[PDB]
């Protein structure tokens, strides 16, 4: 077939970033290291950075709604009671 | 040392003993969960109804 | 000879100290009922009173203390 | 189901198969509504004419009247036949019949 | 060159799920489109076993189920199976979308890749709703009632198409036999738009939670993300037999173990879980064509969403209040659910009336708002004047 | 609703079956039987069951 429109992402060997120099690697093999010493030091220490940095904007938010629903939910209990069979009557028409 | 170039090396060693490792698993593991639940419930199988009223 | 097992129960924690207070709750508005309706406007009144909710209540509470017991005594 | 509602004053009663699976409660309501029977219903609710108080159902009158008393059956292995008893070895043998 | 790069078939799947450039720091919220494939599997093969023992026929379709249950070898499993897969299958979704919500991938040069989702969106509630009609329950039959009548409301051939579905004045026996045939169906169009998915995602790959290009640092897929895609797989299989096992019966309504019955109605009459936040935008409407209207445009509202955000940065990692507002639009979809499962009452209608207006408000209201002032406060606070 | 609409709440009991590695009671199965047959069945159909 012939060759389509270009794109954002090429192959190995031209991938369409810019050119690097000065940039130097380096590593070693799994089979020369001590097995997941990563584990632990990472639960703990590092699993609780995690949670108070973002805990805030999740529990603002669900603790607004959740006060919403349980508002809701008393007043329909209290609504259809004996002692609030007066007010059903109003609230409806 | 040895414990490779017999045991692992070689994947039609290593096909061969899991996929032959597989059958002999599953009739000792049914054998084992089998025995463990019907003594866990000794006294409400029908088996044991049927030997209290001959 | 056995008695069913139910009742034994039920009668038991009626002498509660919390089943004490609902039973009367009951009963003095039962006494209220006898002559609300006895009176004239029989069945053109708009609605009238019951009294389910006060034995919803005694009902509720004498069921959350015989029920984790009862079946230690059924065979 | 024409004989069925002409014997029960026009309710008709319902296969019982798969009742512990069709209705909320499973086991906890079919025992509750046997054994949960008044000997006199709560002081101002009217009745009609062939109904029963039964707080367990939804409405508080099902055409069902009470069919267990005490020492109607006796056990062939000698277990007292009571109320309670007999109530949760229908609801046992009943789950079977759905499971 | 490798036999698997210069043959016709092969070099498909190496250069699909072998040799792919990925970027190196995309986390594990990357692995639900892999679980959805699996998904997706289960259902197709599971179904087709089921179908050799099924009858579409109205008198018979509740006990060829039933006949499923307590005669067929591994019957039970073979429905439980597929009762808990699918609610499975939605929740995988739904964190799929938001996820793209999240980090932007539905902007350029992904437009053409959010928009097929959509549509498959779609297909999936259909097949869905076809479904769960085959079972012939109470809530099977009433459900088709309620929800057939609503093109009733269209001027002028609403009572054609209505007669049209139903093959008759009711929903009856053409009704469910030609409910079955369409629901075998449908599967395999979603397999072709799941294809034709695949092929927007390999001209400019997937994106990564910075945000920025990846193309400086790429690993390829064989042997780091195929053994990463392993942890999710058989997390997702524990927790599905644990429901299909010990609790079957926990995300469905026990009314469908009573045969339909069109004389008789329930008192509450509810969808599956997961169409209740759509079911609750419709009855919010006091009128019932603009209810119909609204329920559809609550779906194909995810269009509109590369036009509105205004920023020059792509996902929410490093902004503060589109972080906050993106959590208000999750818990108010989670009350949608809980309204559409409540009667109709006070309070609970002015509830929804304003819960569906935070909705429809979060993408045309919101968003260009606040990410209009997201770009001037990183202005002002770099810039010396 | 109002509670009475709606019906009583059934309590919890502490059924022999209950739990995930305990099976039926075969001797209850077999004496709920004979309540089945010399009470329910005058007026109860059990259809399903071979
Ligand atoms: C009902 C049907 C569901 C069935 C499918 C279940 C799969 C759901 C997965 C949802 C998800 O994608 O959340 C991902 C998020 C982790 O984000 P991350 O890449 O930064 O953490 C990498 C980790 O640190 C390295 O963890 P590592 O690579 O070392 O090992 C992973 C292993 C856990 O290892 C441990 O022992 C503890 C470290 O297994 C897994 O974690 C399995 C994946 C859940 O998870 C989190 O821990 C935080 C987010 C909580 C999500 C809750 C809301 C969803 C309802
Ligand atoms: C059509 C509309 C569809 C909408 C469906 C809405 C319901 C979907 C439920 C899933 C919502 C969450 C999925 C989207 C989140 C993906 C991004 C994410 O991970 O959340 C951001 C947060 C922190 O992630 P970071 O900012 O650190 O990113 C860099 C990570 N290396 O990571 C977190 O902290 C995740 C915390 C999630 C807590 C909220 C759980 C929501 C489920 C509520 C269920 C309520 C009971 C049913
Ligand atoms: C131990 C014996 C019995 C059991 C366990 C039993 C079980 C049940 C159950 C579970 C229901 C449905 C309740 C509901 O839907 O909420 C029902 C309904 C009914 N049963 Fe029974 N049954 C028994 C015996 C009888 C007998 C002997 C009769 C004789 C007339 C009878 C007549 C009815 C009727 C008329 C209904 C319909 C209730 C209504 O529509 O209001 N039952 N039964
Ligand atoms: C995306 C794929 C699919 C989805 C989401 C899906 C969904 C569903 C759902 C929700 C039900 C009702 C479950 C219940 O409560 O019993 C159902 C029933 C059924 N489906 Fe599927 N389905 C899919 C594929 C298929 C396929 C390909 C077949 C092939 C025949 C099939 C056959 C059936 C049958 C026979 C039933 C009725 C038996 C039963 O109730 O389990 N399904 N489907
Ligand atoms: C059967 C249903 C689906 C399947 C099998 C599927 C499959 C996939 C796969 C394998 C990926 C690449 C890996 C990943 O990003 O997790 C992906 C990415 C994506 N999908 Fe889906 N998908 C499905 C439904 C959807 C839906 C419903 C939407 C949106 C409405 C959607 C939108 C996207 C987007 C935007 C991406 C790119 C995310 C990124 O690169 O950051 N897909 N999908
Ligand atoms: C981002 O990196 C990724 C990536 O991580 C992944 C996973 C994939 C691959 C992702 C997928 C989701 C795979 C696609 C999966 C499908 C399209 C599912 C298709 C499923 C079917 C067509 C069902 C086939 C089932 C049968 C034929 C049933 C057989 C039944 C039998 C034999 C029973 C016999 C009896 C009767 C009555 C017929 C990528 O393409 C990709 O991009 C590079
Ligand atoms: C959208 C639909 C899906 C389209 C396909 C994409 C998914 C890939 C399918 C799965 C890959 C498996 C392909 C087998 C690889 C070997 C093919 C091969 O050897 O090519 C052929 C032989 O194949 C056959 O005999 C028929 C293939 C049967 C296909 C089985 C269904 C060898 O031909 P070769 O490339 O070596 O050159 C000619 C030398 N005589
Ligand atoms: C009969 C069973 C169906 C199986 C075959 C599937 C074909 C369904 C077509 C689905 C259309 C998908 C459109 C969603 C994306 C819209 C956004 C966009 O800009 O993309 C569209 C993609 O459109 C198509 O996919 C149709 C091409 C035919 C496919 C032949 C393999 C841009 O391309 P296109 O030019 O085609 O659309 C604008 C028309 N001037």
């Amino acid at each position: 077939g012939p060759p389509s429109g270009k794109t954002y992402m090429g192959w190995w060997g031209h991938m369409g970033g810019p050119k690097q120099k000065g940039i130097t690697s380096y590593a070693v093999s799994p089979y020369a290291q001590k097995p997941l010493q990563g584990i632990f030091h990472n639960a703990v220490f590092n699993s609780f950075r995690r949670f108070k940095s973002q805990f805030l904007y999740v529990l603002i938010p669900a603790g607004i709604y959740w006060y919403w629903w349980k508002n809701g939910n008393e007043y329909n209990e209290f609504l259809y009671s004996k002692a609030g069979r007066e007010e059903l009557e109003r609230v409806n028409v | 040392s040895s414990l490779y170039k017999t045991f692992f090396k070689r994947n039609a060693v290593f096909v061969g003993t899991i996929f032959a490792g597989a059958f002999v698993f599953q009739t000792v593991f049914d054998t084992a969960i089998t025995s463990w639940y019907e003594n866990h419930n000794k006294g409400k199988l029908w088996k044991d109804v049927k030997a209290r009223i001959a | 000879e056995v008695t069913d097992q139910l009742e034994d129960l039920r009668e038991h924690f009626k002498n509660t100290e919390e089943g004490k207070a609902l039973v009367h709750h009951y009963e003095e508005c039962a006494e209220r009922v006898k002559i609300q309706q006895q009176q004239p406007g029989y069945a053109d009144l708009e609605h009238k009173e019951d009294c389910v909710e006060e034995f919803f209540h005694l009902q509720h509470y004498l069921d959350t203390a015989t029920a984790p017991r009862l079946f230690d005594k059924l065979k | 189901e024409q004989a069925a509602r002409a014997a029960n004053q026009g309710a008709l009663p319902p296969d019982l198969s798969l009742i512990v699976k069709a209705r909320h409660g499973g086991c906890d309501y079919i025992f509750s509504l046997l054994t949960g029977y008044p000997d006199e219903p709560p002081a101002g609710v009217a009745l009609p004419p062939g109904s029963n108080y039964n707080p367990y159902f939804p409405g508080g009158s099902i055409a069902m009247a009470r069919v267990l008393f005490d020492d109607m059956v006796e056990y062939e292995d000698g277990t007292p036949a009571t109320t309670s008893q007999m109530a949760k070895d229908v609801t046992t043998f009943l789950n079977w019949c759905a499971e | 060159m490798a036999f698997r790069k210069s043959n016709v078939y092969l070099s498909l799947v190496n250069s699909y799920i072998i040799d792919s450039p990925q970027p190196s720091s995309i986390n594990y919220w990357w692995n639900m489109g892999s679980l959805l494939g699996l998904c997706l599997v289960i259902q197709i093969v599971t179904g087709i076993f089921m179908a050799m023992h099924y009858s579409s026929n109205i008198e018979l379709a509740f006990s060829s189920v039933e006949h499923i249950m307590r005669d067929v070898h591994n019957g039970y499993i073979l429905r439980y199976l597929h009762a808990n897969g699918a609610s499975f299958f939605f929740m995988v979704m739904f964190m799929h979308m938001a996820k793209g919500l999240y980090y932007g991938s539905y902007r350029s040069p992904r437009v053409t890749l959010w928009n097929v989702g959509v549509i498959i969106f779609i297909l999936t509630i259909a097949t869905a709703f076809l479904g769960y009609c085959c079972v012939y329950g109470q809530m099977s039959h009433w459900g088709a009632t309620v929800i057939t009548n609503l093109f009733s409301a269209i001027p002028f051939v609403g009572n054609d198409i209505v007669s049209w579905l139903w093959g008759g004045f009711s929903v009856s026996n053409p009704t469910i036999q030609r409910f079955f045939a369409l629901h075998y169906l449908v599967p395999f169009i979603i397999a072709a738009m799941v294809i034709m998915h695949l092929m927007a995602l390999h001209i400019h790959g997937s994106s990564n939670p910075l945000g920025i290009t990846g193309n400086l640092d790429r690993i390829p897929m064989h042997s780091y993300f195929i053994f990463k895609d392993l942890v999710t797989v058989f997390l997702f299989m524990l927790i599905l037999a644990l429901f299909v096992f010990y609790s079957p019966n926990t995300l469905g309504h026990p009314d469908n173990y009573i045969p339909g019955n069109p004389l008789v109605t329930p008192a509450s009459i509810v969808p599956e879980w997961y169409l209740l936040p759509f079911y609750a935008i419709l009855r919010s409407i006091p009128d019932k064509l603009l209810g119909v209207i609204t329920m559809f445009a609550a779906i194909l509202v995810l269009l509109v969403l590369p036009f509105t955000d205004r920023s020059v940065v792509r996902g929410n990692t490093f902004k503060v209040l589109s972080k906050f507002f993106f959590f208000i639009f999750v818990f108010n979809f989670v009350l949608l659910g809980q309204i559409g499962a409540c009667h109709v009452e006070v309070p609970y209608v002015l509830m929804g009336q304003i819960a569906t207006f935070i909705y429809f408000a979060y993408f045309l209201i919101i968003v260009p708002v606040i990410s209009t002032i997201e770009n001037v406060l990183f202005y002002i606070g770099r810039v010396n004047k | 609703m109002t509670a009475a609409e709606h019906g009583l709440h059934a309590p919890a009991y502490a059924w022999s079956h209950n739990g995930p590695f305990e099976t039926f009671d075969h001797a209850s199965i077999r004496r709920g039987y004979q309540v089945y047959r010399e009470v329910c069945a005058a007026c109860h159909s059990l259809d399903r069951v071979a």
